[PDB]
């Protein structure tokens, strides 16, 4: 219907070499702490290092589409 | 207050001026003024710059130890 | 112009003092002119779209 | 003469008669389950109202008490160890404490990092004393009465 | 001749005109100058914001927007006044540190009165930042007040007293609006004083050696220097008013104050972080008011710690270098005054604490003692 | 949940030193305020006449007033009494007190807007970040009902639902209203909001600039040429022996 | 000897110590002192009543009350400030009716510099009187600022400048408080240049002949002569407020 | 320059948005009778109808 | 004001609690009624 021009940026900055490390680490941290029985560790950290590495890169390129 | 005529006592000594519209007012501003900014600033930097250079690497060491203290290790 | 311009400058208003502060006083008035003009031309050209004297065409009431 | 003047325009700076003409307050208990730390208002100040758990009303009277800054037992703090009720200034310097966090499960100060517990003593940090503990009293079940 | 013989012209020729002065004062004794065009800004500033400014506390946050929204050019003269402050603080540490580097404290009335002066400007810019009433506005007036509260057997009292209640209230922020309104003029009295007791002996200059050998009038040399001098103030405070103003400001200090949550991340002014790191380097609560107080009062005693038998650092390598040990260790101080109370901060604070009276008391004096013996005498 | 994510830096268009709000952009911002924002969150300190000649003309701004009624009076008789809004009148607070607000929010106060850009860190690139920014709570994260992850406010944990998707409004102009544009209008509108003097000062900070750079030389000048006496200056010393 | 020497001391000797002074000045000559006594005793009754005194229109009225009923002492301080204002112009119109007298206004800088004195604590009370916000208040304000009107060409912008809209309003009462808080500094500054250029010829008397002849120094003479007049000051001002705080005062 | 930094000082002083900011008034006529002078109230002062 | 002048603190007291003042908002966001207490002042007998 309507094709927002964050998503068709978001994804583009994500094929980056400098990202795409974050990702994996992040999907790792997804799976240790799942497999515990009964813990109080989160993957909060990894998650906000990845979206420091995507959205610094969505703010250079993002606001060229807009009005 | 001290006033010109009693201020201290001088003998044998000539001071040649010239009025200044009869001079330049930037006189070899660059010609001469950039080589007595160097001499200078070799005169005094190694009073000035090696503390603030201290000062530089305990502020960066500092905030890195601070930065990663704040992220948590595996248990 | 034979004679320098600054010569000629000096011998008819800076010579007196009360034509040296007439001529400050009436430089004012004109510098005060075509300093905000140029001024605002300049402010408005790196800015030709985004001010709102750019965008009263289309609100005509 | 100059006693009399001078000791007149000291007063005037004193807290004028309607800033003495505090008012207690009515609290209602049944708003403050265990393990919350319901926060009031009063003379101005925070006025933080307490539950505890068993696992904190023993864990503070087990403790210590010739070791601390302002030595005083838990015990002598609070009429009934369920309820605990605590002026919310800093004794340090008067800041507010951020309930339920700090290294001992109490209270912390971000300004200048002060330690208290749950009993509201203090046990580690700048600051000097535990925290004001006012006079109250228990009318009913229901209500307390601050004053 | 007429400027000699009136009354009052006498007073401004000796003083402005035909005041001999030193042939060589650097542009460090520019500052002198700018403090009092410093003085007279916010004067004329502060003057035009009490025009538009209500001391209520339901009324004073809004009084504030109330000027830098509606009032004919209010924000205007409202960041002059705020950039104005700290431009004072960046004119006093350079002014003091001149004094310091180039023995200009030997002249004891002078200095003392200095001191005074810049204790009550420093009181005078703590009230005005309560004024507005923001966060950083009524935990500002919380923390500093308390400091009294460590004077023992009579602080709660003179706290109390102070406040007009049991906490900082609206008995407090009127009455610090009289006082940030009056202390200004008191501060230009005793500038009067201060000049008074300098032209007793007319200026240090860089060298530390008697200039009276070669003297020039004030007019026209230091009237056109002190005037240029004056432009770049004008430039430094324009800088910041007309395209940074909140860059020294907190943005906590936008919401009205509340006097029930403290924010977690307290950041003082940067012209205050260098002692506020002092203070907490100490946990004692009475130790550490007193090091703050210490670290400022110490001035008065840097004439009795001058060992050296010359009076300018200009010919003492060895000096020079704990000077500026001094002033990268007070660089460290404000920086750590601005970070939170954690590891290493807390013990890189303590360190630099240590260094700075180990300098001042210790260091510095031994070091014009070796000097001496270096060149025998 | 004490780890810290800071906003990047977008290249807004009045980024720059001398560079202007763009007065399109405010005006559809203030679209998404009145639609979207209004009913959570209070502006107590801007008026319908601060529009005026900013992004609407004055009868624009009027027939904006009049769309909504205010409390007027007391009358003859002693009541209060609702009429439409003028030029005068502050936008209407949602909630009587923060009492109420906090109520009708599962607990949770929204801010005043007036100075958000400003009492925040970051500003708009904070605003944008967070209101385009939310996304599900990582591995080992458990919110409790009534709030909503988002990385960027502090704690991680907010009590505002996402306020803004595609189509929430539709512009006057025309303008696709994608969640990136609906955000980044109604930054710059808030910050209008915050600093309407924005403009204005830029203007001045022009002048001052160009003004400093023909005085700076000329004073500096009038400096040398009176020292140039001293500087010049030749000493002999002739005692007699 | 070490109060001739001292750089600040000097100022002090030389004007209230060994200051030569006609040995026949008479009670007259007591109201320059008292003056600076009123100034001194109106900026610090004003100085602590600005400390709970708000410049609202919607609580300045409720704020003065506030004074009167609940600060400690507020009421005494505020009717000494009321009260020392009328006895600043009871000592005004008697230093101005002594040297009509006397002769004194032959020393013109002195005398010209003092109707510059007047006219600012004119302009003071003027603007004091204003702050209260009660009915003589406001049409005290109303009337004397649209005395400007008068003024041909310029009147109406001038009023309406001062006003800051086009009445007297909220906007009027705020800056009348902060010039009615700084003009007093003011004053006092302009009192030492009084006294400055006094001191070039010293005092008159009331023969209005040279007494060069016969000087006596001010102290210990005219310092218990004025401790004695300012002790009657006090009575004046305390009789009015300790006994009758409105009788000068509009219901 | 002097003369901005003179003029913006002038017209602090002068009225604000606010205080210009003044609305007309919605008078009732038929509260006013012959031979009566109603007092309204407009931009402070008083407005005889 | 009363209390010391032509009342004890306990007389200004009831005095006080004859009357019902209102008081709030409480936590939904509503006024209510209270009895006074010595620090209100006398209610005023119209609003305006
Ligand atoms: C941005 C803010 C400005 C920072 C100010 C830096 C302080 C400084 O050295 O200024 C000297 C400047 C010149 O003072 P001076 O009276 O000629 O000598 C002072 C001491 O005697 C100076 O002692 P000295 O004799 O040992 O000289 C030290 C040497 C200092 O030399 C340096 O370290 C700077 C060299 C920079 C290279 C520039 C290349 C581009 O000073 C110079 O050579 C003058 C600086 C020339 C600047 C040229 C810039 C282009 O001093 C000031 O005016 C004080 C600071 C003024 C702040 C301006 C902002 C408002
Ligand atoms: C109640 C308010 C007080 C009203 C003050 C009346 C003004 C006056 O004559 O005071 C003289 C009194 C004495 O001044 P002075 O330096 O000895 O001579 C001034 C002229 O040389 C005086 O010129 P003169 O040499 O022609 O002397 C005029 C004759 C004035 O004689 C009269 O007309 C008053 C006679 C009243 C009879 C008392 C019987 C009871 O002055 C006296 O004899 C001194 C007054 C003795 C008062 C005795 C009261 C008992 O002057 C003042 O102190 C000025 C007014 C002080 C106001 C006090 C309230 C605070
Ligand atoms: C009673 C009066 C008391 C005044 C006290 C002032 C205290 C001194 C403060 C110094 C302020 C610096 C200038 C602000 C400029 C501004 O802000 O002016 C903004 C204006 C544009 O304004 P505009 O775009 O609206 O167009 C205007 C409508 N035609 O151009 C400027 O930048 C001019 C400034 C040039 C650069 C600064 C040069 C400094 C010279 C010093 C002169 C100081 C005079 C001293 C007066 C007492
Ligand atoms: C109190 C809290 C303060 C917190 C803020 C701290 C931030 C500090 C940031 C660093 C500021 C650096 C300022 C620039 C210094 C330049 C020094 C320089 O140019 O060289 C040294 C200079 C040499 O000149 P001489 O006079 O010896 O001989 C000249 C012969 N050609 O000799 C000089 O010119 C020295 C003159 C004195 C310099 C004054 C700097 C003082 C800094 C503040 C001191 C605070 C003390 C309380
Ligand atoms: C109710 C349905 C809301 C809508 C519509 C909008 N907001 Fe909101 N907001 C709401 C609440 C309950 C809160 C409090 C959150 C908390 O946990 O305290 C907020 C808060 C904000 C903030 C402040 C964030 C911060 O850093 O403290 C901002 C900047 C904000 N909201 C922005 C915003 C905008 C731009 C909206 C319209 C597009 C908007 N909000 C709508 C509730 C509601
Ligand atoms: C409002 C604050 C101040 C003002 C307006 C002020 C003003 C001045 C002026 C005009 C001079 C002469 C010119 C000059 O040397 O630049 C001077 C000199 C001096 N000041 Fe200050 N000053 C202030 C604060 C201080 C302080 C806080 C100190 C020290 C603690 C101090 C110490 C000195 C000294 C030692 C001199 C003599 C300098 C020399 O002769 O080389 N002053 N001051
Ligand atoms: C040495 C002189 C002065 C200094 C250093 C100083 C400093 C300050 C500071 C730092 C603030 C806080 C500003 C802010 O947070 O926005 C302030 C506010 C204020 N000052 Fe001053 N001030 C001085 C003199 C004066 C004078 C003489 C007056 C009035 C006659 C005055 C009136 C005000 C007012 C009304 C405010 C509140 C408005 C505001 O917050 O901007 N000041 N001052
Ligand atoms: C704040 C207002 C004033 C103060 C504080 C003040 C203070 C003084 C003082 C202390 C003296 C010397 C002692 C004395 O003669 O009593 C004096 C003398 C004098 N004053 Fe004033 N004065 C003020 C206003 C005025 C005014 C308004 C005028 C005239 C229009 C004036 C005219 C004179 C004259 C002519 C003398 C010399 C008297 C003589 O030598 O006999 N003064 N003033
Ligand atoms: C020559 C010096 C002064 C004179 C002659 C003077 C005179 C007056 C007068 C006549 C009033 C009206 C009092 C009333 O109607 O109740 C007044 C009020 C007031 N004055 Fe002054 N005043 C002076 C200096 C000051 C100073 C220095 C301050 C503050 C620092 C001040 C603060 C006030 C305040 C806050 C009020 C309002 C409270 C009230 O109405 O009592 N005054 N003044
Ligand atoms: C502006 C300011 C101030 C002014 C003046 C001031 O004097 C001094 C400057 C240097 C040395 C000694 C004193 N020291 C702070 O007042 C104020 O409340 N804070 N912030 C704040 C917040 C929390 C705690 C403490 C302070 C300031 O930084
Ligand atoms: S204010 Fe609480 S620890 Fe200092
Ligand atoms: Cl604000």
């Amino acid at each position: 219907e309507l094709v927002d021009p964050l998503t068709t940026v978001r994804e583009q900055c994500e094929q980056l070499e400098k990202c795409v490390k974050a990702r994996e680490r992040l999907e790792l941290c997804d799976e240790r702490v799942s497999s515990r029985s009964q813990t109080e560790e989160d993957c909060t950290e990894e998650l906000l290092d990845f979206l420091h590495a995507r959205d610094h890169c969505v703010a250079h390129k993002l606001f060229n589409s807009l009005k | 207050g001290r006033q010109f005529g009693h201020l201290t006592r001088v003998r044998h000594v000539i001071t040649y001026s010239l009025s200044p519209f009869e001079q330049r007012a930037f006189p070899h501003y660059f010609s001469k003024g950039i080589p007595n900014v160097l001499r200078r600033t070799r005169a005094c930097i190694l009073r000035v710059a090696p503390p603030f250079v201290a000062f530089y690497l305990v502020y960066t060491w500092g905030t890195q130890e601070f930065e990663k203290s704040k992220r948590k290790n595996p248990a | 112009v034979a004679p320098t311009l600054t010569a000629r400058l000096y011998s008819l208003l800076f010579r007196r003092t009360s034509t040296f502060a007439l001529t400050i006083v009436v430089g004012a008035l004109f510098f005060e002119r075509a300093f905000d003009q140029g001024a605002d031309a300049i402010y408005e050209h790196i800015n030709e779209g985004k001010l709102w004297k750019h965008i009263k065409h289309k609100y005509e009431n | 003469a100059a006693k009399n003047v001078v000791s007149q325009f000291v007063s005037s700076m004193s807290a004028s008669a309607d800033v003495l003409a505090m008012s207690k307050i009515e609290i209602k208990l049944s708003d403050i389950p265990e393990g919350k730390n319901m926060a009031f208002k009063w003379r101005g100040k925070p006025l933080f109202v307490r539950h505890r758990t068993k696992k904190e009303i023993d864990q503070e009277a087990a403790v210590e008490v010739s070791q601390l800054r302002d030595p005083q037992h838990d015990l002598e703090r609070v009429k009934k160890p369920e309820w605990v009720i605590l002026i919310g200034v800093c004794t340090h310097l008067g800041c507010v404490p951020i309930a339920n966090a700090g290294d001992f499960g109490g209270y912390y100060c971000p300004c200048h990092g002060s330690h208290y517990d749950a009993s509201g003593r203090i046990r580690k940090g700048p600051a000097p004393l535990n925290l004001e503990v006012p006079s109250y009293e228990f009318t009913s079940d229901d209500m307390v009465i601050v004053g | 001749n007429i400027r000699k013989s009136h009354p009052l012209m006498k007073i401004v020729n000796n003083a402005f005109i035909d005041l001999p002065a030193p042939s060589n004062i650097s542009s460090w004794w520019n500052f002198g100058s700018l403090l009092g065009i410093c003085l007279i800004l916010q004067i004329l500033t502060g003057l035009f914001l009490a025009m538009h400014y209500t001391s209520d506390t339901t009324t004073a946050f809004s009084s504030v927007t109330h000027i830098c929204r509606d009032v004919n050019y209010g924000w205007i003269i409202r960041y002059m006044h705020a950039n104005g402050a700290s431009m004072f603080f960046i004119c006093l540490y350079m002014h003091v540190g001149r004094g310091l580097y180039y023995g200009s404290y030997t002249f004891l009335e002078t200095w003392n009165i200095g001191v005074i002066l810049l204790l009550t400007v420093m009181a005078t810019a703590f009230m005005g930042y309560v004024l507005p009433w923001g966060q950083m506005s009524f935990w500002g007036a919380t923390v500093i007040t308390n400091l009294l509260s460590a004077i023992p057997y009579i602080g709660t009292n003179l706290v109390e007293w102070i406040w007009g209640g049991f906490s900082v209230d609206k008995a407090t922020l009127t009455r610090f609006f009289a006082f940030h309104f009056i202390l200004p003029f008191i501060i230009m009295a005793i500038a009067m004083v201060h000049l008074l007791f300098l032209h007793e002996t007319g200026s240090n200059n860089p060298t530390g050696i008697s200039s009276d050998v070669d003297k020039i009038p004030f007019h026209p040399y230091y009237t056109i220097k002190d005037i240029l001098g004056a432009l770049l103030l004008i430039l430094a405070l324009m800088l910041l008013v007309l395209f940074a103003p909140d860059l020294l400001g907190d943005p906590d200090n936008y919401t009205p104050a509340n006097p029930l949550n403290t924010p977690p991340h307290i950041k003082p002014e940067w012209y205050f972080l260098f002692a506020y790191a002092i203070l907490r380097s100490i946990p004692n609560k009475l130790g550490g008011v007193l090091a703050l107080a210490f670290s400022i009062l110490i001035l008065a005693l840097i004439p009795l710690l001058h060992t050296s038998k010359q009076r300018s650092m200009m010919f003492r390598p060895l000096s020079q270098c704990l000077f500026w040990a001094l002033v990268a260790d007070l660089l460290t101080l404000t920086w750590i005054g601005g970070q939170p109370v954690e590891h290493p901060y807390i013990t890189i604070g303590q360190l630099a604490s240590v260094l700075y009276f180990l300098l001042i008391l210790v260091l510095m004096p031994t070091a014009g003692t070796i000097e001496n013996k270096l060149l025998k005498w | 949940s004490d780890l810290e994510l800071h906003p990047p830096s977008y290249p807004w268009s009045h980024r720059g030193l001398l560079s202007s709000l763009d007065h399109t952009s405010i005006r559809r911002g203030f679209q998404v305020y009145k639609q979207v924002c209004s009913s959570c969150h209070s502006m107590d300190y801007v008026a319908y006449r601060h529009l005026v000649g900013v992004c609407y003309t004055e009868d624009e701004a009027k027939a904006l007033a009049e769309e909504v009624e205010v409390q007027d009076g007391p009358n003859e008789d002693g009541e209060m009494f609702m009429r439409p809004g003028k030029l005068s009148d502050y936008f209407p607070k949602p909630y009587p007190n923060p009492e109420a607000a906090r109520a009708a929010n599962n607990g949770a106060l929204p801010p005043d807007l007036s100075y958000i850009v400003r009492a925040r860190h970051g500003g708009e690139d904070y605003v944008f970040s967070l209101l385009t920014g939310y996304c599900e709570p990582p591995t080992g994260v458990s919110l409790r009902e009534g709030l909503y992850f988002n990385p960027y406010f502090p704690g991680q944990a907010i009590g505002m639902a996402p306020p803004i998707y595609n189509e929430v409004l539709e512009f006057d102009d025309g303008t696709p209203a994608t969640m990136s544009q609906v955000a980044k209008d109604v930054c710059t509108f808030l910050r209008w909001a915050a600093e309407p003097e924005h403009d204005h000062r830029k203007r001045m900070g022009l002048k001052m600039l160009l003004m400093m750079g023909l005085l700076l030389p000329l004073v500096y000048a009038m400096k040398r040429h009176k020292w140039s006496v001293l500087k010049s200056r030749k000493l002999a010393y002739r005692p007699p022996k």
